[PDB]
C-alpha cells in the first residue's frame, strides 16, 4: 500500500518546475531572435 | 435577528435613496449633447 | 462645488473603468450579495428540507457532491411562498435547514439583473448611443424571472422554483414536462425556433463576413490583423457576400441592406425568448400545453395510439415518480 | 498608471543552464520519489 | 412573526428611526445643491439645462 | 385559555400563538367524576436535550447536551382526549384520540441533525390520590411508533412495504452465492416500536373552570430510519395544560 | 479530499476572469 | 540580461514597487493561513477531545 | 470511493496545457521586447 498523494507530489514535482525552466529558455531564444531582425523577429 | 435587521434597512434605504435622488439630480441634462 | 454635485459627477462619469451609474447603486450591492452567498452556499451548506417532509436533500460540495450534482436547494414546502429572511428565522441553523439561502440569492439576483438591465440603458444615454441594447437583454430577464419568480408564484411555493445547479436544472425540466407538457406548448415551440434560428443566423452571418474579407495580410500572419482598430474603411466586400447568398438560395431572399440585416439578427432570438418566457408564465398558472391523448379513434370507438400517446406514457412515468413521498392524495394539485 | 519603470531588465537562460536545471529536477525526482511513495 | 400585516415590515419602533434617517440624510445632501433654488423659473424645452 | 378564545382567526395567524399552551390561573382541588373524560390536553416542550459523550476536563461520562429545534413551530401536541378511570388507590388516565405525535428535528454541537417523533401514543398515566391537587404527579409509559411509515421510499427507492429491495443502480452486487448480503442491513427495512416514559406534575388548578396545568418531563428514544443507525436517548421538558371536564 | 479539487477549479476559474477584465490589452487607435 | 537568480533585484532602486512586492508576500502568507485553517476544519472531529 | 487516477487526469489536464499557453505568450512578449531595442532586448 502506497500513498496516493505521492503521485501528485512526484509528477508535479517533475513537471511544474521543469516546465518552468523550459520557459526561461524559450523567451531567451526569442529575445535573441527578436533583436537579430531577420526572418523571425516580427 | 433584530440586530441584523436594523443593519439591512440602513443599507437598503442608503442605496435606494441614492437611486431616488440620483434621477432627481437633473439627470436628463447629463448627456453628451450639451452640458 | 457642493458635495452632492461632486458625487453625481463621479457616479455618472464614463471616465471610470466600469461605469457605475445610478442603477449600479442598486446593481453592485445586490449582485455582490447574491454572489458572495452563492459561493458559500454552493461550497459549504448543510442539507435542506425541500419537500417539507423532513428529508434533507444535500446540495453542497462539502457534503459529498461535485459540480454536476451540487446545487443550492430551493426552500421548503413548509415555507412555501412566505418571505423567509434571516431575522425571521430565530437562528441561522433554522434558516439553513428550511431552505434559507435560496430566497436570499434569488431576490438579490432579480433585483441586480433588473438593475444590470437599466445600467445598459444609462451608459447608452451618456455615450450618445441609441438606447435599446437593454430591450434585447429583456429576453433573458424575462426568462430568469419566469423560473425563479413567476413559476413559484403561480404554483404557490418557492420549492417548485428552479434549483441553482446543474443536476437541479434537469430535475426542474423533467418534472415541468410531466406536470405541464411544455413540448407540446407552442411557446416552447416558438423559442426552439428562436435559438435554432438564432444559432443559424449567427453562423450564417458570421460565415459570410469571414468569407468576403479583403486582402490586407500575408499568408504567414493571422487573418485578423488586417483590421486596424478604429479604421474607417470597410473590412469586407459586402457586395460579394450578397451575390453569394443571392445565388445560394435565390436573388430576392438576400438582404442587401446591412442595417436591416443586423436588425433581423436581433429580432429573431429576442422575440423567440419573449414568447418562450411567457410560456413558463402561462404554464405557471396551470394553463398547460396541448393534450392529444386518446384523440384518434376507430369507428368501433377503440383508442388508436398516436405519438402523443407514447409521449403521454413518458409523462406518466415522471408524474408518478416526482416527489415520491410528498404526495398523499391522488392528484398533484401542486 | 504612472510612467514606464526604468528598472525593466531581461531574464536570460542559455541552453547550458537548461540541462542543468532539468537534470537537477529529475534526479531529485528519482531520489525523493521512493520516500514519498513510502 | 413573518405573516404579520405591518407597514414596510416595521416590526419594532426602532426600525422607523432607521428609515427616516436614511432618506433624510441624503435628502439634506441633495438640498445642498438642488434645494434653495428658484421654484419659479420655467422653460419651453423638453429638457432643462439650467444650472448645477 | 378563554383569553385565547376571545381572539378571531386572523389575529392569531402568523403570530406564533397557536403553538403555545394556555396558562392556568390559581390553585385548588378538583375531583374526577365517574364518567370524567379529559378534553383539551395540550403538551408543549420548551427545552430539548440529547444524551451524548460530553467533553469534560478529563472524563467522558454520558451527559445531556441541549439542542436547538429546527422545524419551526410544529412541536406542540393538541386536542388529546381520553377517559379518566378511577382506580381505588390511584387515579389513572388513558388517552384515546387527538393529535398525539409531532415530528421534529433538533441540531447538536458538531452539526448532527437528530430527528425524533415526539409522541404520547397509548399513554397510561397513574398518579397518587384521587383528586387533582397542586401536589399531584402522574406519569407512565407511551409507545413510540417508527418515524417513517413502512411505505416510505429512501433515495434508492426501497421501503418496508413497497419499493425495491436491492441496490437498484448496482446490478452486479447480486452475483454469486453470497448475493448482496454484505449490504443486507440497508435493504431490510424494519418498522420499530420503542418505549418512552413521561412524568407530568399538576401544580395549578381551576375548579370553577375545571382546567388544570403544570410542568412535565418526558424521555424517549430518537429514530433510527428502520435500523439504519443506533437511536439516541432524547430528554425534553416543558409545560402542559388540560381541561378536566 | 475530493471536493478540494473542485474548489480549486472554481476559484482558479475566477482568477483568470479577474485578470481578463482589469489587465486586458487595452485597444488603441493609431 | 539578469540571470534567473537575480530577477527580483529590479526592486533595489524602486521603493514604490518594494511595497507592492512585500504586499504580495503578505497576501500569500495570509491566504495560506486562511486556507490552511479551512482545510483543518474539514478534517477535525470533535467527538472525543480526551 | 473515487478513482485515484483522476487526480492525475485533472491536475495534469489543468497544468500541462495551461502552462503551455503561458509559454506562447511569454515568447510573444519577448520577441516584441527583442525588436524594440530598448533596455530589455540584450
Ligand atoms: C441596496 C440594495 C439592496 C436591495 C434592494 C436589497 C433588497 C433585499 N434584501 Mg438585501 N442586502 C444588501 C443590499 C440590498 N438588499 C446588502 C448590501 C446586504 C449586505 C449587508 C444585504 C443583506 C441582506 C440579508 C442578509 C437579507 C437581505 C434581504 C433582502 C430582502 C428584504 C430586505 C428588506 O426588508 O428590505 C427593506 C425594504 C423596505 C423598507 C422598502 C423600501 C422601499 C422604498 C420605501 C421605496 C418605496 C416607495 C414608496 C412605495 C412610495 C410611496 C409613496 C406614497 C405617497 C404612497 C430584499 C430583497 C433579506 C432576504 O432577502 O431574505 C429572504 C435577508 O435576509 N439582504
Ligand atoms: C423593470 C425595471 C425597469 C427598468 C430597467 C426601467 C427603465 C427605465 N425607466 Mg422605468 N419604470 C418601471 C420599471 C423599469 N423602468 C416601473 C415598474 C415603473 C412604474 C412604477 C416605472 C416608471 C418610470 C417612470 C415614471 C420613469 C421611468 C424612466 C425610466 C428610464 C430611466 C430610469 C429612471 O429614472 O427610472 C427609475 C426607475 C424606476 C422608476 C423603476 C425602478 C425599477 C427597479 C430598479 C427594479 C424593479 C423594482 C420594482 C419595480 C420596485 C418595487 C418597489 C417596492 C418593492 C417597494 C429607463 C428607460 C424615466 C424615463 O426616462 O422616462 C422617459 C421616468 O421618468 N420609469
Ligand atoms: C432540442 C431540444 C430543446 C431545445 C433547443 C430547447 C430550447 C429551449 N428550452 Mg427546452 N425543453 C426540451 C427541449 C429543448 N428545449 C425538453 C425535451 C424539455 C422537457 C424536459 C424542455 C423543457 C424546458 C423547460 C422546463 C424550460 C425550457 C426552456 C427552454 C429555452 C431555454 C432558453 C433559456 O432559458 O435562456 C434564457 C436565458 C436565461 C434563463 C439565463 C438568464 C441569465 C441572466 C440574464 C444572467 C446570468 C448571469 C450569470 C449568473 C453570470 C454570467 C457570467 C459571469 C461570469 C459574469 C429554449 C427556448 C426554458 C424556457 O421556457 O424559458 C424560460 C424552461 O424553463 N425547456
Ligand atoms: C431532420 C432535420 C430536421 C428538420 C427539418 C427539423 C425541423 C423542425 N424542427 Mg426539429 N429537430 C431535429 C431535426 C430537424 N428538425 C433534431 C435532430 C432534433 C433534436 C433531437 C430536433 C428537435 C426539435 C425540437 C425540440 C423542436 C423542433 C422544431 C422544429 C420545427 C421548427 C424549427 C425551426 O424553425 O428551426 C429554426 C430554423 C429556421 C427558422 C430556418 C427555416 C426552417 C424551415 C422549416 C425551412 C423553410 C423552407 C420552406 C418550408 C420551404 C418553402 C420555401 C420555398 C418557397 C423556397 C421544424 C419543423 C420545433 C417545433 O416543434 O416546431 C413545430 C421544436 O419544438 N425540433
Ligand atoms: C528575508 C528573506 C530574503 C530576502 C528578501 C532575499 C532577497 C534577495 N536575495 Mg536572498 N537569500 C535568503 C533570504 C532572502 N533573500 C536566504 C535565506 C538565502 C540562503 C538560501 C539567500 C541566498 C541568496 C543568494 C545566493 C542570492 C540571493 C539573492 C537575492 C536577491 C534576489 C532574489 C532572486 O533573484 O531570487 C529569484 C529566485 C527565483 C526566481 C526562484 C527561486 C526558487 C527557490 C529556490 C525555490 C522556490 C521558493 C519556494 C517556493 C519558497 C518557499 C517559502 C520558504 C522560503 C519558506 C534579493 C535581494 C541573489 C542576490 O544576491 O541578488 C543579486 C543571490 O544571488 N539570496
Ligand atoms: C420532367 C420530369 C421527369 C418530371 C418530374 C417533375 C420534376 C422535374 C420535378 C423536379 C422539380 C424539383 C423538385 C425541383 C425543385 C427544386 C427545389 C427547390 C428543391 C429543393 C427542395 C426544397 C424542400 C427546398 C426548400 C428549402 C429552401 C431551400 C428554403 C430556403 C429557406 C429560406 C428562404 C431562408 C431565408 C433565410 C434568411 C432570410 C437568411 C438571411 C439572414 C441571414 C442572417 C443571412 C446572412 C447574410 C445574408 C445576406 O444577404 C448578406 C448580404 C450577408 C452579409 C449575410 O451575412
Ligand atoms: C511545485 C511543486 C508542487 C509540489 C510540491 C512538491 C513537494 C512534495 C513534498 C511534499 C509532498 C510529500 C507529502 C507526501 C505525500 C502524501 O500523500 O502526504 C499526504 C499528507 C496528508 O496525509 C493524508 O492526510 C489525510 C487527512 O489529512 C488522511 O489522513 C490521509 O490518510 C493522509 O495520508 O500530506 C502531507 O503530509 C503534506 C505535507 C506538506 C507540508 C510539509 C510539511 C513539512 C515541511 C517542513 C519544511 C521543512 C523544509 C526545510 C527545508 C528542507
Ligand atoms: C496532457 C494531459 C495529460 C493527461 C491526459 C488527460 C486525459 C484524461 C482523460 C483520461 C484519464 C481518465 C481516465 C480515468 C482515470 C482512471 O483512474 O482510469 C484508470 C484506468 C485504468 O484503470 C485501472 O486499471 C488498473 C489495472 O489496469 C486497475 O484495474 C484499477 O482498478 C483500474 O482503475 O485508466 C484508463 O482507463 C486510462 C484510459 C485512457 C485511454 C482512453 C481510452 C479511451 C480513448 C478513446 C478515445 C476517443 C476519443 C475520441 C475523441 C473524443
Ligand atoms: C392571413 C393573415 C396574413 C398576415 C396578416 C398580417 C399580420 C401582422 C403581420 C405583422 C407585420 C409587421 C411588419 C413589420 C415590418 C418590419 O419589421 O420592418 C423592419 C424592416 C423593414 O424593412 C426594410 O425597410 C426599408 C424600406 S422601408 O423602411 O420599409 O420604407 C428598406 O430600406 C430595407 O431594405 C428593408 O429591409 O425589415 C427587416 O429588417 C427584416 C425583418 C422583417 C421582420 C418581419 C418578419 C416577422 C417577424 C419574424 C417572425 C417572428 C420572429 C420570431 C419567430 C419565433
Ligand atoms: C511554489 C512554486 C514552486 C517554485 C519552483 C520553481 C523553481 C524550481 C527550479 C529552480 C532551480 C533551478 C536550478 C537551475 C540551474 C541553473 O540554471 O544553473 C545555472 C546557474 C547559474 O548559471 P550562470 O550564472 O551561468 O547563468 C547564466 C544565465 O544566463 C542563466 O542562469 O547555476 C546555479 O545557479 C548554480 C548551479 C546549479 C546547477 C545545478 C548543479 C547541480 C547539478 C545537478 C545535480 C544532479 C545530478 C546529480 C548526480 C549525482
Ligand atoms: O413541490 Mn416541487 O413538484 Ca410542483 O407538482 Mn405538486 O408541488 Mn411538489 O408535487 Mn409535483
Ligand atoms: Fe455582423
Amino acid at each position: 500500500e502506497v500513498q496516493f498523494g505521492a503521485y501528485l507530489a512526484v509528477l508535479l514535482g517533475t513537471f511544474l518546475p521543469a516546465l518552468f525552466l523550459v520557459n526561461l529558455f524559450i523567451q531567451t531564444e526569442a529575445r535573441k531572435a527578436g533583436k537579430a531582425g531577420g526572418q523571425d523577429s516580427d | 435577528m433584530l440586530t441584523l435587521k436594523i443593519l439591512v434597512y440602513t443599507t437598503v434605504i442608503f442605496f435606494v435613496s441614492l437611486f431616488i435622488f440620483g434621477f432627481l439630480s437633473s439627470d436628463p441634462s447629463r448627456n453628451p449633447n450639451r452640458k | 462645488v457642493s458635495l452632492w454635485e461632486r458625487f453625481c459627477a463621479w457616479i455618472t462619469s464614463t471616465e471610470n473603468r466600469l461605469y457605475i451609474g445610478w442603477f449600479g447603486c442598486l446593481m453592485f450591492p445586490t449582485l455582490l450579495t447574491a454572489t458572495s452567498c452563492f459561493i458559500i452556499a454552493f461550497i459549504a451548506a448543510p442539507p435542506v428540507d425541500i419537500d417539507g417532509i423532513r428529508e434533507p436533500v444535500a446540495g453542497s460540495l462539502l457534503y459529498g457532491n461535485n459540480i454536476i450534482s451540487g446545487a443550492v436547494v430551493p426552500s421548503s414546502n413548509a415555507i412555501g411562498m412566505h418571505f423567509y429572511p434571516i431575522w425571521e428565522a430565530a437562528s441561522i441553523d433554522e434558516w439553513l435547514y428550511n431552505g434559507g439561502p435560496y430566497q436570499l440569492i434569488v431576490l438579490h439576483f432579480l433585483l441586480g439583473v433588473s438593475a444590470y438591465m437599466g445600467r445598459e440603458w444609462e451608459l447608452s444615454y451618456r455615450l450618445g448611443m441609441r438606447p435599446w441594447i437593454f430591450v434585447a437583454f429583456s429576453a433573458p430577464v424575462a426568462a430568469a424571472s419566469a423560473v425563479f419568480l413567476v413559476y413559484p408564484i403561480g404554483q404557490g411555493s418557492f420549492s417548485d422554483g428552479m434549483p441553482l445547479g446543474i443536476s437541479g436544472t434537469f430535475n426542474f425540466m423533467l418534472v415541468f414536462q410531466a406536470e405541464h407538457n411544455i413540448l407540446m406548448h407552442p411557446f416552447h415551440m416558438a423559442g426552439v425556433a428562436g435559438v435554432f434560428g438564432g444559432s443559424l443566423f449567427s453562423a450564417m452571418h458570421g460565415s459570410l463576413v469571414t468569407s468576403s474579407l479583403i486582402r490586407e495580410t500575408t499568408e504567414n500572419e493571422s487573418t485578423n490583423y488586417g483590421y486596424k482598430f478604429g479604421q474607417e474603411e470597410e473590412t469586407y466586400n459586402i457586395v460579394a457576400a450578397h451575390g453569394y447568398f443571392g445565388r445560394l438560395i435565390f436573388q430576392y431572399a438576400s438582404f442587401n441592406n446591412s442595417r436591416a440585416l443586423h436588425f433581423f439578427l436581433a429580432l429573431w432570438p429576442v422575440v423567440g425568448i419573449w414568447i418562450t418566457s411567457m410560456g413558463i408564465s402561462t404554464m405557471a398558472f396551470n394553463l398547460n400545453g396541448f393534450n392529444f391523448n386518446q384523440s384518434v379513434v376507430d369507428s368501433q370507438g377503440r383508442v388508436i395510439n398516436t405519438w402523443a400517446d407514447i409521449l403521454n406514457r413518458a409523462n406518466l412515468g415522471i408524474e408518478v415518480m416526482h416527489e415520491r413521498n410528498a404526495h398523499n392524495f391522488p392528484l398533484d394539485l401542486a | 498608471m504612472t510612467g514606464p519603470n526604468p528598472n525593466k531588465q531581461a531574464v536570460e537562460l542559455n541552453r547550458t543552464s537548461l540541462y542543468w536545471g532539468l537534470l537537477l529536477i529529475f534526479v531529485l525526482a528519482v531520489l525523493f520519489s521512493s520516500y514519498f511513495f513510502n | 412573526t413573518e405573516g404579520t400585516n405591518e407597514w414596510f415590515g416595521v416590526d419594532d419602533l426602532r426600525l422607523l428611526a432607521v428609515l427616516f434617517l436614511g432618506h433624510w440624510a441624503i435628502l439634506s445632501l441633495w438640498l445642498g445643491s438642488y434645494g434653495d433654488s428658484n421654484e419659479d423659473e420655467d422653460f419651453f424645452g423638453e429638457i432643462d439645462y439650467s444650472a448645477r | 385559555k378563554s383569553q385565547i378564545n376571545e381572539l378571531s382567526y386572523l389575529q392569531v395567524k402568523g403570530t406564533g400563538l397557536a403553538n403555545r399552551c394556555a396558562e392556568v390561573v390559581g390553585e385548588d382541588s378538583i375531583k374526577p367524576k365517574p364518567g370524567a373524560k379529559l378534553v383539551d390536553m395540550c403538551i408543549e416542550p420548551k427545552a430539548w436535550a440529547v444524551e451524548e459523550e460530553v467533553g469534560k476536563a478529563g472524563k467522558t461520562e454520558k451527559k445531556f447536551v441541549n439542542s436547538k429545534v429546527m422545524t419551526r413551530q410544529t412541536y406542540t401536541l393538541d386536542a388529546i382526549e381520553g377517559p379518566i378511570t378511577v382506580d381505588g388507590g390511584k387515579i389513572t388516565f388513558n388517552e384515546k384520540e387527538g393529535i398525539d405525535y409531532a415530528a421534529t428535528t433538533v441540531q447538536l454541537p458538531g452539526g448532527e441533525r437528530v430527528p425524533f417523533l415526539f409522541t404520547v401514543k397509548d399513554l397510561v398515566a397513574k398518579g397518587n390520590g384521587d383528586t387533582f391537587k397542586p401536589g399531584f404527579q402522574m406519569g407512565g409509559d407511551f409507545n413510540t411508533p417508527s418515524y417513517r411509515t413502512g411505505l416510505f421510499l429512501d433515495p434508492k427507492g426501497r421501503g418496508g412495504t413497497t419499493g425495491y429491495d436491492m441496490a437498484v443502480a448496482l446490478p452486479a452486487l447480486q452475483l454469486g452465492e453470497e448475493g448482496d448480503a454484505e449490504l443486507f442491513g440497508e435493504n431490510n427495512k424494519v418498522f420499530d416500536i420503542t418505549q418512552g416514559r413521561i412524568e407530568m406534575e399538576v401544580n395549578k388548578v381551576n375548579a370553577e373552570d375545571s382546567e388544570i396545568g403544570g410542568v412535565f418531563v418526558a424521555t424517549q428514544l430518537s429514530d433510527t430510519d428502520m435500523g439504519s443507525k443506533t437511536p439516541k436517548k432524547v430528554l425534553t421538558k416543558g409545560i402542559f395544560y388540560a381541561k378536566v371536564d | 479530499m475530493e471536493a478540494l479539487v473542485y474548489t480549486f477549479l472554481l476559484i482558479g476559474t475566477l482568477m483568470v476572469i479577474f485578470f481578463a477584465v482589469f489587465f486586458r490589452e487595452t485597444p488603441r487607435i493609431l | 540580461a539578469l540571470p534567473w537568480y537575480r530577477v527580483h533585484t529590479v526592486v533595489l532602486n524602486d521603493p514604490g514597487r518594494l511595497i507592492a512586492v512585500h504586499l504580495m508576500h503578505t497576501a500569500l502568507v495570509a491566504g495560506w493561513a486562511g486556507s490552511m485553517a479551512l482545510y483543518e476544519l474539514a478534517v477535525f472531529d470533535p467527538s472525543d477531545p480526551v
